[PDB]
RNA sequence: UUGACCUCAAAUCAGGUAGGAGUACCCGCUGAACUUAAGCAUAUCAAUAAGCGGAGGAAAAGAAACCAACCGGGAUUGC
RNA sequence: AUAUUGGCGAGAGACCGAUAGCGAACAAGUACAGUGAUGGAAAGAUGAAAAGAACUUUGAAAAGAGAGUGAAAAAGUACGUGAAAUUGUUGAAAGGGAAGGGCAUUUGAUCAGACA
RNA sequence: GUCGAAUUUGGGUAUAGGGGCGAAAGACUAAUCGAACCAUCUAGUAGCUGGUUCCUGCCGAAGUUUCCCUCAGGAUAGCAG
RNA sequence: CGUGGAGGUCAGUGACGAAGCCUAGACCGUAAGGUCGGGUCGAACGGCCUCUAGUGCAGAUCUUGGUGGUAGUAGCAAAUAUUCAAAUGAGAACUUUGAAGACUGAAGUGGGGAAAGGUUCCACGUCAACAGCAGUUGGACGUGGGUUAGUCGAUCCUAAGAGAUGGGGAAGCUCCGUUUCAAAGGCCUGAUUUUAUGCAGGCCACCAUCGAAAGGGAAUCCGGUUAAGAUUCCGGAACCUGG
RNA sequence: AAACUUUCAACAACGGAUCUCUUGGUUCUCGCAUCGAUGAAGAACGCAGCGAAAUGCGAUACGUAAUGUGAAUUGCAGAAUUCCGUGAAUCAUCGAAUCUUUGAACGCACAUUGCGCCCCUUGGUAUUCCAGGGGGCAUGCCUGUUUGAGCGUCAU
C-alpha cells in the first residue's frame, strides 16, 4: 500500500504483465516451430 | 589461364596478403607531428639548431662519384687540423666519425673551412645556471650548405 | 568489420534433407540454430565484397591541369554572365572584377565589415545566403550535416589583418588569399563563377 | 563557429551528455532568466534554477500565469509550480513540468552562495 | 534401445562445479575443469576460441580495482590527505 | 538430492529469491523499460544446471 | 545521525561506547521492522556506525605510523600502493648513479649552447 | 682437545623476489594441411594458422671482424 | 624516427540506419540447448504532458455502450504512421466439367470538355 | 529363449580418436562410427548442378580447323560487335 | 527511366499539412516511369548541372519473418467403470461430502528410500495462461510458512585406483614414478622452572595426500505432538567419547 | 432466383512492410602508457525502507571518510529549513579506510562450508581438556645472521 500500488492496480498490473509474457511465448513458438523438428541423424526405417 | 596477346606479368598475392596492408592515411597527420616535435624540440634546445655540422664527402661508386654529399661527420684529423679536440666538437654542433678515414686533399680543405667557418660563425656562451639568449636558427646545414667543386 | 559474418561455426548439412545447402547454424534451445549463415543472402550473415579500406579516397591530378584550372576559374569571375547564371546577385554592381581599397584588409569588427559588403554591392548575395538555409534531406543530418546554405562571395586578400577573422561569422562568405588559391572556392559544385571581391593589393600581386 | 580540437560538433556525443548528464551538470542546464528591473537590479541575464523562487512564464498555453517553485525535477529536466496545476478528471490536482528557458524570474531566493555567486558574474546586492 | 530408453538410464554426473569459473565442467573422476583447468595454475584459453575469450576475459566481470588505476594514474598515483 | 551438500542448497536458496515476479512499483519509474521479469524459472519447465 | 567532524575529537573508549549504543538502536530497530512496513531510521543508523569505525581505524592507524615513523621497515598496509612495477623499479638515486669516468667526462665537457650567427 | 678453512644442509631466522591475467603490436622455439601446379610426390600455400615460452610502452636492432672495388662511404631503424 | 583490429582519453566520416551496422541501439555474450568442449538468439518509437479513460449503465467477470482527457483515441500501454499475402461485413457483377488473357464492339458504371 | 550360472545389476574406478574396447558383427565408443564430438586453418577447391534484378533502339552468331592424360573442359583460326 | 548519399542551384515545397500508404479517379511517355485529384497521416522532402555506389528481383530444394487452401478435417479409441442426491459457485459429466458399484489384490495403483530433481511440501487467496474437452479443481498463478540430531549419515579408514615432493626427462604447456639412488622425524626421564638441553636414550626407517552418504565404523529407545518437521522437538528412560 | 466461388472498392481485422527518427555500431586520425603475492583478472554468495534484474558494493555492504558544488531524491512512503550552512544530493571529485568465501592462491585438503599446528589472551577449578577473540604456518631462489655436518682439510 505505501510502495505505490494498491490492490485493483496490482490486479491490473498483474493482469498486462501476463499478457506480456505470454506473447512473448506465442511469438518464441512461432520462430522455433521451423527448426525445432529439425534432426541431425534420423533413420529413416525403411529400404524394402 | 592464358587468353591473349598480353604481357607475362607477375603478382605476387598468394600469401593471405590482406592481413598485411599498411595504407598510410596517417601521411598528414604525422607530417603534423613531426613538425611539432621539431618545434618543442626547438625551445627545448632554445638558441642551438636541431642538427648538425656534417662534411662533404665524394658517393661512392662509378655513378655518384662525381657527386659529392652530406656525410655522416668529420675527422679527428679534420677536427684537429681544426684547432679542436673531438669531444668539445660534440659540445658544440659539430659530428664527428671515428672510422672514416680521408686520403683527399681537395675534401680535407674543405671541411676544414667548413670548421674555420663554423667557430667564427658561431656563439658560445658560458656554462652556467642563466646563461644568455640571443636567437635561434635551425638549419646549420642550410646556412653552410654543401656545393660542388 | 572483416569478421561480420564469419563470427559464428556453420557447416551444411547437404542434400537429403529438404532444404537449400546455404551453411546453417547448429545447436538447439534458440532460434538461430539452423538458421542460414555465412552468406550475403542470408539474415545476419556478410555482404559481397565488404567494403575495403584499400580504395582510391585520393586521386592524383597532374600539377599544371590543378593550375590550367584555376587560372581558368579565376577568369570567369571576371564574366558576369557566368557569376549570375552561377547563382549570384550582381544584376546591381558596378563592375565586375571587384576591386575595392586594401583598406579592407585591416578592418576588426564584423558590423564594420558587412557595412562595406553592403556598400559596394553584395547586400543581396549574403541575404540569398541567409534566406536560404534550410535543412539537409535524408541521412546526412544525423551524419553532421544538418544544414545548406547558398555559397556567398569570396573575399581575397594579400595580408590578412583582421578580415579573415571578422567574416568567419557571416554566413557564406569565404576568404582567400591570392597566393593559396583554391579551385574549390571558385568553382564550387564545377559551377565557374564566383563573386569575388578583390583588393588592389591582391589584384596586383596576380600578375 | 567552432576553433579547438577538445570541443565536439558531434550530436550523438552531444545529446548522449545531456540525457545521461548528472544532477550537477542539470543545475546549469536547468537555467532561466531574470526579469528586466532583476538584470537591472543585480546586473545578470541568467541564473540557475532553484526552489523557492517566484517565477513568470512567457511561453506557453499557461503564459501570464506566476508562481513559486514547488521542486525542481532534473530527471525529467523540469520544474514544477505551485499555482500551476490542472484538475485531472477525479478532482485531484497535477502540477505542470515546466521548462525553465521557457520562464523568467521574478523574485529570487537569496542566500550566501548565491548572492557570492552573483557577486563573481559581476553583479550587485 | 540406443534412444528413448538410454536416456532413462542418466542419473550420475561426469560434471559439477568448478570452484574457479563456478560452471559445471569440474570433470570429477580426473579434477580438472574444462573451461579453465582448475588445478593448473593457468586458464585454460585457445586463440581458435575467440569467442570463449570475449566471455571470459577482462571487462566480463566488476575489476575491482582494475577499474581505478586509470583514475589514479591520471592524478599522479597521488597519496595523503584529499584537501583544505 | 536429499543427502546434498551445502554449495548446492545455497545456490538453491539464491534461484528461490530469485523466482519471484516484477515489482510492481519498478513499472511506475520515469524512464522504465521492464515490463515484466524474464529470467524466470520454475521446475517443470527449464532445469538449473547445477 | 552523527557527524565525524565532532567524532575525530573523542577518544577510542567513548568512541566504542558510542558504538556499542548504535548496536542496541539498530537490534531493536531490526524488531520493529517486523512490525510496522518500514523504517527508515535503520539506514541513518548503519552509516552512523561505519562513519565510527572510519574514525576508529584512523585514529588506529595514525598512531602506528607515527609509531614507524623514522624506520626503514614499515608495513606494508601503510606502505604506499603505487603498482608493482614502480616498486619493483629504481629510485632516483640508484637510476642517477654514474662511473667517476662518465661524470669526470660531464664536468669537463658537457652540452654547451651556442647559436649560428655572425 | 680447541680454533680456522672448504664443501653441503636446516630454520615460521631478518629483508626480498618470481609465478597468474591480458596479448592489437613485439622477441624466439615449434610447426601443418586444405589450396596452386588444370593429375601428383620436389615445390607453392608457408619459414603462415594452430600449440608453447617471454617482455614493454614500444620491443628488437645498434655504434662494424659492415658496404664496397669508388676521386671510396661510415651505428641501427623506417619510407 | 618505426609498429599498434588490445586498454585509457579525445576528434571526425561523400559509411549502416533496427532482417542493416558489432553477435548485442533494450536487464546480450543475456535467455536457452548440450554431460562437456562449445553454440547462441529474438526484441527500439503512445503523447508536448499520463492529462493512462473520473462518473453512469448492462454484465457473474473480462469487457462493452454512453461520458470524459486530448490538438488527434483514424495515438487507449495488444499504443508512431500501419503496406501485402490472408480474412469478415456491405455494395455492384458474372458463373452448365476450371479461371485469367488479346482484337473488336454492344449494354451498364465512371470520367472528359466547353467550343459561353 | 534362458532362468543358479561364462547369471543379472547399482555405485566407484581404468582405457580416448588412426586411439580405446571387442566370446569379432567392422560391432560399441552420449539417438553420431569402414574412424566421434567442438572450434580454427576455411568464404577449403569444384573443368560440375541451380540462380544472376530497369526500358527502348541498332548490328547480330556458334556447335567447325589444329594442339592438349584431350572427349561435360581450355588455348587457337573462324563467325560477331 | 529509376534508388541511397555528396558538391553547386531554384533567395525551391511544407504544420494553412513534408514523406509514406490506399485509390477497376485523371494526364503524359512506345516503355522503363513521371505528374495530378481524393482519403489517410503527421515532419521533414524535392526539380536541375554534376560526383559517387553496398543502386533496380518472379525465381536460386534461396535467407528471416509472416500468412493460407486442405480443415472445423485426420482425429483426442491401450491401462475392465462408472452412477444418484446435496453443498459451493455466474456456471459442475470432471470440485467437495455422503451413499452405491468396482479395481490394484502384499514380486500392489500400499507404506518408505538411493541417484536425480529443487520447494514441486502445507496453508490462504485466485483462474488470463497450462492441465491437447471442461474446470469453482490442481505438482499451475499470487503471497507466505516450513526442514531443530553428542547417538541417523557425511566427517575418520582404506580397496580398485588417482596424485604432489625429492629426483630424472622434456624446446615447453607438462610427463614418469609413489618410496623410489633424499641429510626426508617426533618423544619421552634425569637436566628436577634456564627447561634449553650436557648426556640423555633408545626405539622400524617409516615418511604426503585424496578415494566408498551400499564396504570398516564409539554411542538411543518408547509414547506424545504439527497445516506441513521429527530415531532430531516435549516428557520420561539410557548409552558412548574426551576431560 | 438465393447460398457458394471469383474480381474491385469502402470500413474493420491478422500481420508489422514503407516513411521519418536514433544515448548504438563501424572505420579513419591524434595523444597517453597504467594489472598482480601491498594478493590481480575471473567466480560464488550476499547487501537497499519497499528490487527480480542491469549498474554499484562487501558484514563499515546501490556504500563510509576526505575535497569541491551549494538544496535536493522523487515511483511511493519517509524525511525538511540543519537552507545567509562544516551542508541536501542514486551529485561530482577521490589522495583515507573497509574490502565476506575464493581464485597465481600461499597450513593440509576441497564433489567436504572437512581436518590441523604455533604464539598472545579470556572463560570453564586447568601449562596438557573444550570453547571464544586476535596474529602467524606454501614452494623455488638470492644477500646476510644463527646452528649443525663431513678423517674434505689445516694448525695445535
Ligand atoms: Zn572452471
Amino acid at each position: 500500500m505505501v510502495s505505490g500500488v494498491t490492490e485493483k492496480q496490482y490486479k491490473k498490473g498483474m493482469k498486462k504483465m501476463q499478457q506480456l509474457e505470454k506473447n512473448a511465448i506465442n511469438t518464441q513458438i512461432r520462430r522455433e516451430i521451423k527448426r525445432v523438428n529439425f534432426q541431425t541423424h534420423y533413420r529413416d526405417e525403411l529400404l524394402q | 589461364a592464358i587468353s591473349k596477346n598480353l604481357p607475362i606479368l607477375k603478382n605476387h598475392f598468394r600469401k593471405h596478403w590482406q592481413e598485411r596492408v599498411k595504407v598510410h592515411f596517417d601521411q598528414a597527420g604525422k607530417k603534423v607531428s613531426r613538425r611539432n616535435a621539431r618545434a618543442t624540440r626547438a625551445a627545448k634546445i632554445a638558441p642551438r639548431p636541431l642538427d648538425l655540422l656534417r662534411p662533404v664527402v665524394r658517393a661512392p661508386t662509378v655513378k655518384y662519384n662525381r657527386k659529392v654529399r652530406a656525410g655522416r661527420g668529420f675527422t679527428l684529423a679534420e677536427v684537429k687540423a681544426a684547432g679542436l679536440t673531438a669531444a668539445y666538437a660534440r659540445t658544440i654542433g659539430i659530428a664527428v666519425d671515428h672510422r672514416r678515414q680521408n686520403r683527399n686533399q681537395e675534401i680535407f680543405d674543405a671541411n676544414v673551412q667548413r670548421l674555420k667557418e663554423y667557430q667564427s660563425k658561431i656563439i658560445v656562451f658560458p656554462r652556467n645556471g642563466k646563461a644568455p639568449e640571443a636567437e635561434q636558427v635551425l638549419s646549420a646545414a642550410a646556412t653552410f650548405p654543401i656545393a660542388q667543386p | 568489420s572483416e569478421k561480420a559474418g564469419h563470427q559464428t561455426s556453420a557447416e551444411s548439412w547437404g542434400t537429403g534433407r529438404a532444404v537449400a545447402r546455404i551453411p546453417r547454424v547448429g545447436g538447439g534451445g534458440t532460434g538461430r540454430s539452423g538458421q542460414g549463415a555465412f552468406g550475403n543472402m542470408c539474415r545476419g550473415g556478410r555482404m559481397f565484397a565488404p567494403t575495403k579500406t584499400w580504395r582510391k579516397w585520393n586521386v592524383k591530378v597532374n600539377h599544371n591541369e590543378k593550375r590550367y584550372a584555376t587560372a581558368s576559374a579565376i577568369a570567369a569571375t571576371a564574366v558576369a554572365s557566368l557569376v549570375l547564371a552561377r547563382g549570384h546577385r550582381v544584376e546591381k554592381i558596378p563592375e565586375i572584377p571587384l576591386v575595392v581599397s586594401t583598406d579592407l584588409e585591416s578592418i576588426q569588427k564584423t558590423k564594420e565589415a558587412v557595412a562595406a559588403l553592403k556598400a559596394v554591392g553584395a547586400h543581396s548575395d549574403l541575404l540569398k545566403v541567409l534566406k536560404s538555409k534550410k535543412l539537409r534531406a535524408g541521412k546526412g543530418k544525423y551524419r553532421n550535416r544538418r544544414w545548406t546554405q547558398r555559397r556567398g562571395p569570396l573575399v581575397v586578400y594579400a595580408e590578412d589583418n583582421g578580415i579573415v577573422k571578422a567574416l568567419r561569422n557571416v554566413p557564406g562568405v569565404e576568404t582567400a588569399n591570392v597566393a593559396s588559391l583554391n579551385l574549390l572556392q571558385l568553382a564550387p559544385g564545377a559551377h565557374l563563377g564566383r563573386f569575388v571581391i578583390w583588393t588592389e593589393a591582391a589584384f596586383t600581386k596576380l600578375d | 563557429a567552432k576553433q579547438s580540437l577538445d570541443v565536439s560538433s558531434d550530436r550523438r556525443k552531444a545529446r548522449k551528455a545531456y540525457f545521461t548528464a548528472p544532477s550537477s551538470q542539470r543545475r546549469v542546464l536547468l537555467s532561466a532568466p531574470l526579469s528586466k528591473e532583476l538584470r537591472a537590479q543585480y546586473g545578470i541575464k541568467a541564473l540557475p534554477i532553484r526552489r523557492d523562487d517566484e517565477v513568470l512564464v512567457v511561453r506557453g498555453s499557461k503564459k501570464g500565469q506566476e508562481g513559486k517553485i514547488s521542486s525542481v525535477y532534473r530527471l525529467k529536466f523540469a520544474v514544477q509550480v505551485d499555482k500551476v496545476t490542472k484538475e485531472k478528471v477525479n478532482g485531484a490536482s497535477v502540477p505542470i513540468n515546466l521548462h525553465p528557458s521557457k520562464l523568467v524570474i521574478t523574485k529570487l531566493h537569496l542566500d550566501k552562495d548565491r548572492k557570492a555567486l552573483i557577486q563573481r558574474k559581476g553583479g550587485k546586492l | 534401445g540406443k534412444g528413448t530408453p538410454s536416456f532413462g538410464k542418466r542419473h550420475n554426473k561426469s560434471h559439477t562445479l568448478c570452484n574457479r569459473c563456478g560452471r559445471r565442467s569440474f570433470h570429477v573422476q580426473k579434477k580438472t575443469c574444462s573451461s579453465c583447468g582448475y588445478p593448473a595454475a593457468k586458464t585454460r584459453s585457445y586463440n581458435w576460441g575467440a569467442k570463449a575469450k570475449r566471455r571470459h576475459t577482462t571487462g566480463t566481470g566488476r575489476m575491482r580495482y582494475l577499474k581505478h588505476v586509470s583514475r589514479r594514474f591520471k592524478n599522479g598515483f597521488q597519496t595523503g590527505s584529499a584537501s583544505k | 538430492a536429499a543427502q546434498k551438500s551445502f554449495r548446492i542448497k545455497q545456490k538453491m536458496a539464491k534461484a528461490k529469491k530469485q523466482n519471484r515476479p516484477l515489482p510492481q512499483w519498478i513499472r511506475l519509474r520515469t524512464n522504465n523499460t521492464i515490463r515484466y521479469n524474464a529470467k524466470r524459472r520454475n521446475w517443470r519447465r527449464t532445469k538449473m544446471n547445477i | 545521525g552523527v557527524k565525524a567532524y565532532e567524532l575525530r575529537t573523542k577518544s577510542k573508549e567513548q568512541l566504542a561506547s558510542q558504538l556499542v549504543d548504535l548496536k542496541k538502536e539498530l537490534a531493536e530497530l531490526k524488531v520493529q521492522k517486523l512490525s510496522r512496513p518500514s523504517l527508515p531510521k535503520i539506514k541513518t543508523v548503519r552509516k552512523s556506525i561505519a562513519c565510527v569505525l572510519t574514525v576508529i581505524n584512523e585514529q588506529q592507524r595514525e598512531a602506528v605510523r607515527q609509531l614507524y615513523k623514522g624506520k626503514k621497515y614499515q608495513p606494508k598496509d601503510l606502505r604506499a600502493k603505487k603498482t608493482r612495477a614502480l616498486r619493483r623499479a629504481l629510485t632516483k638515486f640508484e637510476a642517477s648513479q654514474v662511473t667517476e669516468k662518465q661524470r669526470k667526462k660531464q664536468i669537463a665537457f658537457p652540452q654547451r649552447k651556442y647559436a649560428i650567427k655572425a
